C-alpha cells in the first residue's frame, strides 16, 4: 500500500525543482543582456568627445 | 519540496542587492554637486582682485 504513494509524490518533487530551476536559468539570461549593454555603453560615453581647435 | 524555498530566498537576494546599489547612486548624486561647486568657487577666488592705480 505504502509503496504506491511514495512513487507519486516523488514525481511532484522532481517537477517542482524543475520549475524553480527554470526561474533561475531564465532570470540569469534576462540579466546577461543588460549587464553587458550597460558596460559597453558607459565606456563609449566616457571615452568619446570632440575638441575645439 | 526544496524548490519552494530557493525561489523565495532569490526574491530577497535581489531586493537586498537593489538597496545596496541605491545608496551608491544616491551618494554619487550628493557628492556631484559638492565637488562641482568647490571647484568653481575656488577658481573664481584665485582669478579675481583689485589694483590701486593712484
Amino acid at each position: 500500500a505504502i509503496g504506491i504513494g511514495t512513487l507519486i509524490i516523488f514525481i511532484a518533487m522532481v517537477l517542482v525543482a524543475a520549475v524553480a530551476a527554470a526561474v533561475l536559468i531564465n532570470t540569469s539570461g534576462f540579466l546577461q543582456q543588460k549587464a553587458m549593454a550597460t558596460g559597453k555603453e558607459s565606456t563609449e560615453q566616457v571615452a568619446s568627445g570632440l575638441l575645439c581647435s | 519540496a526544496i524548490g519552494i524555498g530557493t525561489l523565495i530566498i532569490f526574491i530577497a537576494m535581489v531586493l537586498v542587492a537593489a538597496v545596496a546599489a541605491a545608496v551608491l547612486i544616491n551618494t554619487s548624486g550628493f557628492l556631484q554637486q559638492k565637488a562641482m561647486a568647490t571647484g568653481k568657487e575656488s577658481t573664481e577666488q584665485v582669478a579675481s582682485g583689485l589694483q590701486v592705480i593712484r
